[PDB]
């Protein structure tokens, strides 16, 4: 999910 | 209570500055010309000479400089979404629920604020694309843009300020009504307070629109109706244009949308 990614940073 | 309300709407502009390069405040200083201008794109020959300028067939090229904007937009979003207080103590899965509902919403509420009535603003100000234009493409490109200007002209009229909107699109984001929410009540309680804040704020911001909080929130609905023609209007593109394809962050939010 690339969307996730962008929320963990 | 009305002191921290305050500080939640101070909490949010300062999130706002830091997480949106080109403000409402200093695109409508570029579009009346009272600063001190953007290369005006109106044919396809003002668009093979300007493409120097944009930050990335006539229509495609519109199309390919969309999506990479699209791209920039949902990660500044994003950005802002994780300054909300109590968004980022949400479990995960939730938020990014939250953030693929919300986003084109807030797009095309931030994408008012660079409109005028003739055009848009794109490259962070650089540059000019008029609505004749955008309407004149072949189709069905030609009428992708008209829905998002006639609500522009509609939304500019509220006269909101940046402090304005930044409240405003958080009360987007924190939308108990997404379909797959998991835990509907933690979302709900941090929107009642972004609401009390957004009513506290246009009342204090403009003692002369009375009920503007109504109105504003009549406008809430209006931005779900455009991402439903966009997302209708996108499938066409799937199926006639079989050359295009969508970026893969633009994919995982359309993949089971509505
Ligand atoms: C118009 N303008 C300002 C930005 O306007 C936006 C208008 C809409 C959007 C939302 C975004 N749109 C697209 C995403 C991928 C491909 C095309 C589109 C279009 O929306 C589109 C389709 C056909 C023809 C023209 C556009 C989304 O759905 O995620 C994001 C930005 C441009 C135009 C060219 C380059 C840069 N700035």
């Amino acid at each position: 999910s690339l969307l996730k990614k962008l929320l963990l940073a | 209570e009305s002191a921290d309300l305050r500080a939640l709407a101070k909490h949010l502009y300062d999130s706002y500055i830091k997480s949106f390069p080109l403000t409402k405040a200093k695109a409508r200083a570029i579009l009346t010309g009272k600063t001190t201008s953007p290369f005006v794109i109106y044919d396809m020959n003002s668009l093979m000479m300007g493409e120097d300028k944009i930050k990335f067939e006539v229509a495609i090229r519109i199309f390919q400089g969309c999506q990479f904007r699209s791209v920039e937009a949902v990660q500044e979003i994003t950005e802002y979404a994780k300054s909300i207080p109590g968004f980022v103590n949400l479990d995960l899965n939730d938020q990014v629920t939250l953030l693929k509902y919300g986003v084109h919403e807030i797009i095309y509420t931030m994408l008012a604020s660079l409109m005028n009535k003739d055009g848009v603003l794109i490259s962070e100000g650089q540059g000019f694309m008029t609505r004749e234009f955008l309407k004149s493409l072949r189709k069905p490109f030609g009428d992708f843009m008209e829905p998002k200007f006639e609500f522009a002209v509609k939304f500019n009229a509220l006269e909101l300020d940046d402090s304005d909107l930044a409240i405003f699109i958080a009360v987007i984001i924190l939308s108990g009504d997404r379909p797959g929410l998991l835990n509907v009540k933690p979302i709900e309680d941090i929107q009642d307070n972004l609401l009390q804040a957004l009513e506290l704020q246009l009342k204090l911001n403009h003692p002369e629109s009375s009920q503007l909080f109504a109105k504003l929130l009549q406008k809430m609905t209006d931005l779900r109706q455009i991402v439903t023609e966009h997302v209708q209007l996108l499938q066409v593109i799937k199926k006639t244009e079989t050359d295009m394809s969508l970026h893969p962050l633009l994919q995982e939010i359309y993949k089971d949308l509505y």
